[PDB]
């Protein structure tokens, strides 16, 4: 019965950790679509710099 | 007789330990030389890929390409060649395991008398 | 070691000047 | 990221002075080397944890 | 009997035996200047090749990534049952 | 007349190709027709153990 | 630049939870039955690195 | 010299969104080599793990005449064996797909 | 705990099946002749799992 | 007359610049190259004039 | 253009022989499925006997 | 015996319905644009099955 | 019963590629058991 | 009891004498296909210089 | 025996301490290369 018990805290803390996972999984994901819409904005800098060039 | 019918068999195995991992140690050597004439195959033919993009006289039919079309069908015959090997080396370390299990059983039942 | 066996397929690219 | 950009960077130079000089053959041993250095220390991270 | 045109063009032959492998060579044996259409047409059709080819690449490596974790788990999980039915 | 002598050559390609699709599909009919008595043998030697 | 600092940050937690998920399932999988069954060296070990919840 | 213009300010735009591609070309062909690298250690570690079960299956069928009994791990290392081929199968379709 | 068709693989007379994957339980086919394989051809897709 | 003959001339001139460009870079490859890759079918695809 | 009419005659018939071979091919196999079905009959019979 | 021989028929049906949805599957997943789509021979013909509902 | 537990016990205690785990072929297909 | 032993000792010879011949091809074999591919290699750069 | 006892014990001791020179010969391979790796880096840069 003390087998059990603590087989149950142990999945419990399977369920928090694999929670935080997911948790952090949506920003790894956000952080790359994030750099990606900043790194085409600066190319529009680019553009409009050489069109104020000429 | 079961004494040296025993330090027979336990000489057979001991051999054949050691023969089996020489064949592993050979297995893994084909399986570089595989790895490296697919390299050899990729430069070839990026070349051969890359060099047909010339000019309208320039296309040219030399004795470069009349040599890197025999450079091609070489290597394809050499990889060939070292697949085979590749199966029969796979073939005898089979029946050298065979061997190995059929005098461990002999070497145990002999041993129990 | 040397990398013998891996090869990328880039580089720092510009053509002809 | 900072060798590239300066390889993108040296692409808006002006039609006379768009030259392959000192800085060009230097700025690809960089490139080069850099994917170099970061491709064996991640074939060393491999060895490690084996 | 083939000819030589002073320009020559095989780009369209080269599509095609990427495409398909068992064309036999297209070699000079025994209209010059383009329209401008053709310059639009031309690198239309080459971006939207591109994507084509990287929106597969992308879809099999999600793919691609749940069956090797799929596979790994089922594979864990059968070692485990065999351990213990032996025990 | 050499456009007209062009599609004479066609046609020939044409009636080849439509006659082999159809001696193929009823050669693979034939093939699954036969596949089928298999599958009823396997079941019927599945008895007799 | 700040946003590759905080991108690395989080890549080093999210693999560090990766790590702790599977050795812990594999923990939680032990059963009476398996092979690698055995008296430890010291129980109740406190490590070195003691960091609470 | 204005129809120059135009010529001029047309292919500089077809240059520069040519180079964007080719560096989004050249990254998604970096994943794809570091996921085939993926397949091919996943396939020598399910050969181990053939290797495994087959070895104990052998070593195990060797048992004198009252003791040939058919427990349940032996239905279990059966029904193992096939299922690792089929994972085998599976994962070189996947690494010729890529 | 264990299923019916190893059950009766467990008692004493043969009322098994001779092949050892029931079809209740996999998921494809036992000797099942089709795949919707295709072909790459440039700028017409490359669809896998079309059976499913 | 000398300009139409000069003009040939040049156009020859860039076509032989363009050539010598792409056999150097087929010369200087070599293994370990960082710019190779497989190739499907170039062993029998050829134009060639 | 795109082929001359050799190239394209002789992708044609490559195609019409490829598929040819393939028709031999199921014909000889659904022979040897009949004779296989033949054999296992006449035997398992006698065994019952 | 009976019960074996109803089963033998119901993994028959069982078969025969898997590999019709998968069928069906695949030809909902095509659409425009797909490498596989051409002009079929004979598209509207009727078999030789020719079952009804 | 002592020598089908050493064989047992041999069997069960091996693990991913402990010592000795090599490929065999066909005993897949015996049935011999009485 | 002499006949099972003579055979057992007449199959571990025979393993091992294919075994050793096997090695001593396969040794040679790569040493010849290294030899003969960067010869043709130099080969290749010299016709490109 | 006894022998075959102290044998199997000290044949497992030699495979562990052969363990520790293989982790010991790693970790002088990697800061050698850690060194190398970040000279070079900056004398291209200056």
């Amino acid at each position: 019965w003390d087998e059990h018990d603590n087989r149950t805290r142990l999945a419990e803390r399977i369920d928090t950790v694999n929670r935080w996972k997911e948790t952090l999984d949506k920003c790894l994901t956000d952080l790359d679509a994030e750099i990606d819409s900043l790194a085409q904005a600066k190319e529009s800098a680019e553009q409009n710099l050489q069109a104020k060039n000429l | 007789e079961t004494v040296d019918a025993k330090n027979k068999i336990h000489t057979h195995l001991t051999k054949t330990l050691q023969e089996i991992f020489q064949i592993e140690m050979t297995i893994e050597s084909i399986k570089k030389a595989i790895k490296e004439k697919s390299a050899f195959l990729k430069v070839a033919q990026t070349r051969l890929d890359e060099r047909t993009r010339r000019p309208n006289v320039e296309l040219c039919r030399d004795m470069a390409q009349l040599r890197l079309v025999n450079e091609v069908y070489e290597v394809d015959e050499t990889i060939q060649t070292l697949q085979q090997r590749l199966r029969d080396s796979e073939d005898t370390l089979q029946s050298l395991a065979h061997t190995k299990a059929t005098l461990e059983h002999d070497l145990a039942v002999k041993a129990n008398t | 070691g040397a990398y013998t066996s891996s090869g990328l397929a880039t580089a720092g690219f510009r053509t002809a000047k | 990221s900072i060798a590239t950009d300066n390889l993108q960077c040296r692409e808006r130079r002006q039609h006379p002075d768009l030259v392959r000089d000192y800085v060009e053959v230097e700025l690809l041993k960089e490139t080069e080397l850099i994917r170099n250095i970061q491709e064996l220390l991640k074939r060393t991270i491999g060895q490690a944890v084996d | 009997t083939h000819s030589l045109s002073l320009p020559w063009r095989p780009n369209t032959y080269y599509k095609t035996a990427y495409n398909y492998p068992t064309l036999a060579p297209y070699s000079s044996r025994s209209f010059t200047r383009y329209t401008p259409d053709d310059w639009y047409r031309s690198n239309l059709v080459s971006f939207q090749e591109s994507n084509s080819s990287r929106h597969n690449s992308e879809r099999l490596r999600v793919d691609t990534s749940r069956l090797i974790q799929d596979k790994y788990q089922q594979i864990r999980k059968t070692q485990a049952h065999s351990t213990q039915n032996l025990g | 007349r050499k456009v007209g002598e062009r599609l004479e050559d066609m046609h020939c390609w044409k009636s080849e190709l439509q006659r082999e699709i159809d001696e193929l599909s009823s050669e693979t009919d034939l093939m699954m027709a036969q596949k089928l008595r298999l599958q009823r043998a396997l079941d019927a030697t599945s008895v007799p153990y | 630049c700040l946003l590759q600092e905080i991108r690395q940050q989080l890549n080093s937690d999210h693999r560090d939870k990766m790590e702790t998920l599977e050795i812990d399932r594999g923990c939680l999988s032990l059963n009476l039955t398996s092979p690698n069954i055995s008296l430890k060296v010291n129980p109740t070990r406190i490590p070195k690195d003691s960091t609470t919840l | 010299n204005l129809a120059f213009t135009n010529r001029i300010a047309e292919t500089v735009d077809a240059k520069n969104k040519i180079h964007t591609h080719l560096t989004k070309t050249l990254q998604e062909i970096f994943q794809i080599e570091m996921t085939i690298e993926s397949i091919k250690k996943a396939i020598k570690e399910k050969s181990a793990f053939l290797k495994v079960a087959q070895t104990r299956l052998d070593e195990r069928t060797r048992r004198p005449n009252v003791e040939l009994c058919r427990d349940m791990a032996q239905l279990r290392l059966v029904n193992e064996v096939y299922e690792v081929d089929e994972t085998i199968q599976t994962l070189q379709q996947r690494l010729r797909d890529s | 705990g264990l299923p019916p068709a190893y059950t009766q693989h467990l008692r004493e007379m043969a009322f098994w099946d001779p092949a050892i994957t029931a079809q209740y339980l996999n998921s494809g086919p036992r000797w099942g002749c089709m795949q919707w394989r295709d072909r790459q051809i440039r700028g017409k897709e490359f669809v896998v799992t079309r059976n499913q | 007359s000398d300009r139409s003959a000069q003009h040939e001339l040049e156009k020859d001139l860039s076509d032989k610049q363009a050539a010598l460009r792409i056999d150097d870079k087929c010369q200087h490859l070599r293994n370990t190259s960082e710019g190779v890759s497989y190739f499907r079918g170039v062993e029998r695809v050829d134009a060639t004039v | 253009s795109a082929s001359t009419p050799e190239t394209w005659a002789k992708f044609n018939h490559d195609n019409l022989l490829r598929a040819e071979r393939e028709r031999l091919a199921s014909v000889n196999l659904r022979k040897l499925i009949d004779c296989i079905l033949r054999d296992t009959a006449e035997d398992l019979r006698l065994q019952c006997d």
